[PDB]
C-alpha cells in the first residue's frame, strides 16, 4: 500500500 | 518403535536446559557507564550555541526537519528539539518534542510542542561514555522489544525467516551432526515462547564485530559503536548495513575494508526494494548515503576512568562485578572533557614550536566549586591512545601555587592579621640543623624601597620573600594544619620553612581538592566521580548525599578568593585578565625551581580548574614563569563557556579605605579592600593619632 512508502519518505528526507 | 522414547526424554532435557537460562539470568550484562545528567529551567544562564554544542556532545544531530528522537534544529533565538528516551533514576521517560527558546545569555522558556505548555524544569539524557570490561568478553546493552523499530524488524525478518533458526546456534552450541540437535531446541522453545521475546533475545545475541579482545554484539551496542546512535534512532540506510553485518561481521566490517563492506548495504536494500516494504523511489537516497565515527573506540575516557573504576570498588567493595545490568551514574561533563582534550592536544605543540621544545605533558582536572564533583580529567598531551594519566599518577611540585595557604592561615586571624596588614620585605638569613643558612630570595632577587609590602600585594605577586616572613611569624604547623582542612594527603606534608614556597609534591586531583575548598568559601567537598549506581530492578546500590565539611571561616575564605581575583588581573596572571576581564576570574601561579613544573589553579563561578605543564623526566622546560600552564587554561576558557565568578562577600565583610601609609579612615581614603569586621569602626582606632 502507499500508505507505508508515503511515511518512509517524510521519515528519510 | 524405541527410538521415540529416546528423543522425547531427550526434549524434556533440552527444554529444562532452554527455560533455566531463560527464565532468569540470561547474560551477564555488563555494567553501562553513562555522565552527567543537565537539567534545564527557564532564566538559565545558557546560550543558544553553548545548548548546541551540549547537545552535539550528548549525541544529538542538528538536522532540517525532526523526524526520529536525538534530533534537534537551530533558529534566529530557539532550539528545537525531540529529547530522546531514557530511564532516570527519579522517573522514567518516554520521547519529548520541546523548543528552548533564549532572550540573550540565558534561556527563558521550555516549551512542550505537544501541548505548547512551559517546563519548570526539562531533564537532558546522559551519555553513554563506555562499558566496563568483563571476563568473558561478550560486551553487550540489553534493549527490550519495545525500543526495537518497527522498519528494523521488518528488515531483519525479510532476510532471515519472513513468515529463531540462528538464536539457538549463538545460545549453547559450538563448532554436521548438531544440525538436527539445532532443528529440534529450535522448535521447543518456538512453541513454548513468545513471538516477540524471540525477536528481543535474538538482536541481543547476534555477533556484529570486535574492539581489541572484547565482542561487541547485539543490535544496540553495535548502533553506538559503528554510528554513534542508539538502535532506535537508525536510519533505514544504517539499518540495512547492521542488518547486512549479522551474516559476515569481521568480513563487512568498515574500518578493516571499507569497500567491501559498502556493497552489503547496498545488496540489502534490494532484498527489501524488491520486496513490499520498500519502492525504487528512494533506492537513489539511500544507495548514495555513505555509511560517523572514524575508527571505532578501544578504551574511551581512559584517565577518567581510572578515577570511577577506583571510587568503585572504595565505596561499593569489589562484590559488584557479579551483578548484572549495572547502570553507573558519573559527574562527566562531556562539553568541558572536549574543550579540556583539544586545549591540551593543541595547546602541547604550540609551546613546543615557540619555544623550541623536544618533548611537553601536560594534565589538566576540572571540579564543582561547591560539590567537588569531577567534571574533566586530561592525563595527557594526547589522549588519543593513554597509558599514563598524569592527572591522578604524576605526583609533582606545587611551587608557588602553595602561596595562597601561608594567606589563608594569616587572614583567618581578623583581629590581628588583614589585607593591610605590613610584611617586611629585606634580606633573610634562616638557620637550620643539616646545616647551611636558608637564604630564600625573590625571582626578582629585589627588596622594596620601603622595607616593607602590605599582604594583599605580596600574595597578587607571588613575592617569595614575604610569604616566608608571614608563613615563619604564623608557625610552620598552623599553615600545615590549613593543608589538612584543604583536604590534602597528611603523609606528604614535611612542615620545614621550604614548604612555604612550595616543597610540598601533590598531584593535579589533590591540588583539585585544596583550591576546590578555598573555592567554597572554605568548605571542604571529598572530590566525586560517581552520582548513582543502580541495579537492572532500579534498585540503588549507591546514592551520593553532599558532605560539605567547615574547613576554614568563610570570611577567610573570601579574602583570599578576592585576593586571587587580584591575581589574575593585576598580579603574576594579569595576562588572563586581559583577556577575559568580564569573567572576573580568580586563581593563583605555579612556579619551580628552574621551571621543571608549571600551574595554574584558575577559579570561575561554577568550577575549579587546575593544569600542569611539565616534562615526565623532571628537567627544565625552557619556559616562562607560568605562562606554559597559563596559555593551556587559556586555551580551555576559550574552547568552551565560562561561567563569571562575582564573589558574594559572606557576613562580617566591610569594604574599608585606607591611606599610602595603610592605614584605615573614616571618611574617604585611596585604597579600597574587603576587611572582616562586625563593627567596620577600627576607622576610630586609627584616626586618634
Ligand atoms: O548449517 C549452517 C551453520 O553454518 P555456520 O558457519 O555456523 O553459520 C554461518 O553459515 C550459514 C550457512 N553456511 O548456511 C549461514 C550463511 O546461514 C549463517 O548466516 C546467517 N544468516 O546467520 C552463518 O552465520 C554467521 O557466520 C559468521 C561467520 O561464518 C563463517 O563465514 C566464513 C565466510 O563465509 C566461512 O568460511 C566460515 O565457514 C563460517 O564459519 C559468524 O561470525 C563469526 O563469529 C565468530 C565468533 C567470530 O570470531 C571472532 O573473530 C574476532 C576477529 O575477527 N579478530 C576475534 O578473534 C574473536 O575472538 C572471535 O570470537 C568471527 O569473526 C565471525 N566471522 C564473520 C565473517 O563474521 C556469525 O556468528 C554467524 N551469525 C549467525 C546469526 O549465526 C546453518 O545453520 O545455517
Amino acid at each position: 500500500p502507499e500508505e507505508r512508502w508515503r511515511y518512509i519518505k517524510e521519515l528519510e528526507s | 518403535i524405541v527410538f521415540a522414547v529416546l528423543i522425547a526424554i531427550y526434549g524434556v532435557y533440552l527444554d529444562q536446559k532452554i527455560r533455566s537460562r531463560i527464565d532468569g539470568k540470561v547474560w551477564q550484562l555488563p555494567a553501562a557507564v553513562y555522565g552527567r545528567m543537565v537539567n534545564l529551567e527557564p532564566d538559565m544562564t545558557i546560550s543558544k550555541n553553548e545548548m548546541v554544542k551540549l547537545l552535539e556532545a550528548t549525541q544529538y544531530r542538528q538536522v532540517s526537519k525532526m523526524t526520529r528522537p536525538g534530533e534537534f534544529t537551530v533558529q534566529a533565538n530557539s532550539i528545537e528539539m525531540i529529547r530522546r528516551p531514557f530511564d532516570f533514576p527519579d522517573s522514567k521517560e518516554g520521547q519529548v518534542r520541546a523548543r528552548l527558546t533564549f532572550d540573550g545569555d540565558h534561556l527563558a522558556t521550555i516549551v512542550n510542542m505537544e501541548n505548547n505548555r512551559q517546563f519548570g524544569f526539562f531533564r537532558l539524557d546522559p551519555r553513554l561514555i563506555t562499558m566496563i570490561s568483563s571476563p568473558n568478553g561478550e560486551q553487550r546493552l540489553f534493549v527490550p522489544r519495545s525500543g526495537f523499530p518497527d522498519l528494523l524488524v521488518d528488515t531483519l525478518l525479510a532476510t532471515e525467516d519472513r513468515h529463531t533458526q540462528q538464536l539457538v546456534k549463538n545460545l549453547f552450541l559450538s563448532s554436521y551432526w548438531r544440525k538436527a540437535n539445532e532443528a529440534y531446541m529450535a522448535l521447543i522453545m518456538d512453541a513454548r515462547y513468545s513471538k516477540d521475546r524471540i525477536l528481543e533475545l535474538y538482536m541481543n545475541e547476534v555477533y556484529l564485530g570486535q574492539s581489541g579482545d572484547n565482542e561487541i554484539r547485539g543490535f544496540p551496542l553495535a548502533s553506538l559503536y559503528y554510528f554513534g546512535r542508539p538502535v532506535e534512532e537508525l536510519s533505514l540506510d544504517q539499518q540495512a548495513l547492521l542488518v547486512g553485518m549479522v551474516k559476515g561481521a569481521s568480513i563487512y566490517n568498515p574500518w578493516r575494508n571499507p569497500k567491501l563492506a559498502l556493497e552489503r548495504r547496498n545488496l540489502v536494500l534490494r532484498l527489501l526494494q524488491q520486496q513490499q516494504i520498500i519502492d525504487q523511489e528512494l533506492y537513489d537516497m539511500l544507495s548514495a548515503r555513505p555509511l560517523q565515527p572514524r575508527g571505532g573506540v578501544i578504551s574511551p575516557q581512559p584517565a577518567f576512568m581510572q578515577l570511577v573504576r577506583q571510587e568503585l570498588q572504595a565505596k561499593l567493595g569489589d562484590k559488584v562485578k557479579d551483578l548484572s545490568g549495572v547502570k553507573i551514574f558519573t559527574t562527566f561533563d562531556s562539553v568541558a572533557q572536549d574543550a579540556a582534550e583539544k586545549a591540551a592536544v593543541e595547546g602541547i605543540p604550540a609551546l613546543k614550536k615557540q619555544r623550541k621544545l623536544s618533548d611537553l605533558e601536560t594534565a589538566i582536572v576540572v571540579v564543582d566549586r561547591f560539590s567537588g564533583e569531577v567534571r574533566a580529567m586530561v592525563g595527557g598531551s594526547e589522549p588519543q591512545f593513554a597509558g599514563y594519566n598524569r592527572a591522578m599518577q604524576a605526583r609533582r611540585s606545587i611551587g608557588s601555587l602553595a602561596k595562597p595557604a601561608t594567606y589563608l592561615t594569616a587572614l583567618s586571624q581578623p583581629k590581628i592579621y588583614r589585607l593591610n596588614t605590613w610584611i617586611a620585605d629585606a634580606p633573610i638569613a634562616l638557620r637550620q640543623p643539616n646545616g647551611q643558612v636558608w637564604s630564600p630570595q625573590n625571582d626578582d632577587r629585589r627588596y622594596s624601597e620601603s622595607g616593607r609590602v602590605m599582604l594583599v600585594d605580596a600574595l597578587t605577586r607571588s613575592m617569595n620573600v614575604p610569604t616566608v616572613n608571614l608563613g615563619m611569624a604564623l608557625g610552620l604547623p598552623a599553615v600545615t594544619e590549613t593543608w589538612i582542612k584543604l583536604g590534602v594527603p597528611k603523609d606528604q606534608l614535611h612542615p620545614v620553612p621550604a614548604m612555604l614556597l612550595g616543597a610540598l609534591n601533590l598531584t593535579p586531583i589533590e591540588v583539585a581538592q585544596a583550591f576546590q575548598t578555598i573555592a567554597s568559601g572554605g568548605n571542604r567537598a571529598p572530590l566525586s566521580a560517581l552520582r548513582s549506581v543502580i541495579a537492572e530492578d532500579g534498585k540503588v546500590l549507591y546514592q551520593s548525599f553532599p558532605q560539605a565539611e567547615r574547613a576554614v571561616p568563610a570570611q577567610a575564605a573570601y579574602l583570599t578568593l578576592w585576593t586571587m581575583q587580584q591575581v589574575v588581573q593585576r598580579g603574576t596572571g594579569r595576562q588572563l585578565g586581559a583577556k577575559y576581564p568580564n569573567l572576573h576570574l580568580a586563581g593563583k601561579t605555579g612556579t619551580t625551581n628552574n621551571n621543571v613544573d608549571t600551574w595554574f589553579a584558575g577559579i570561575d563561578g561554577s568550577t575549579v580548574t587546575i593544569t600542569w605543564v611539565g616534562r615526565d623526566n623532571n628537567q627544565p622546560t625552557k619556559l616562562y614563569g607560568a605562562s606554559g600552564a597559563m596559555s593551556i587554561y587559556q586555551r580551555y576558557l576559550a574552547n568552551q563557556t565560562p561561567t563569571p565568578l562575582n564573589l558574594v562577600p559572606p557576613e562580617d565583610i566591610a569594604d574599608m579605605g585606607v591611606d599610602y601609609d595603610g592605614n584605615f579612615v573614616c571618611s574617604g581614603g585611596m585604597r579600597i579592600l574587603p576587611v572582616w569586621t562586625s563593627d567596620p569602626q577600627s576607622l576610630c582606632q586609627q584616626s586618634e593619632m
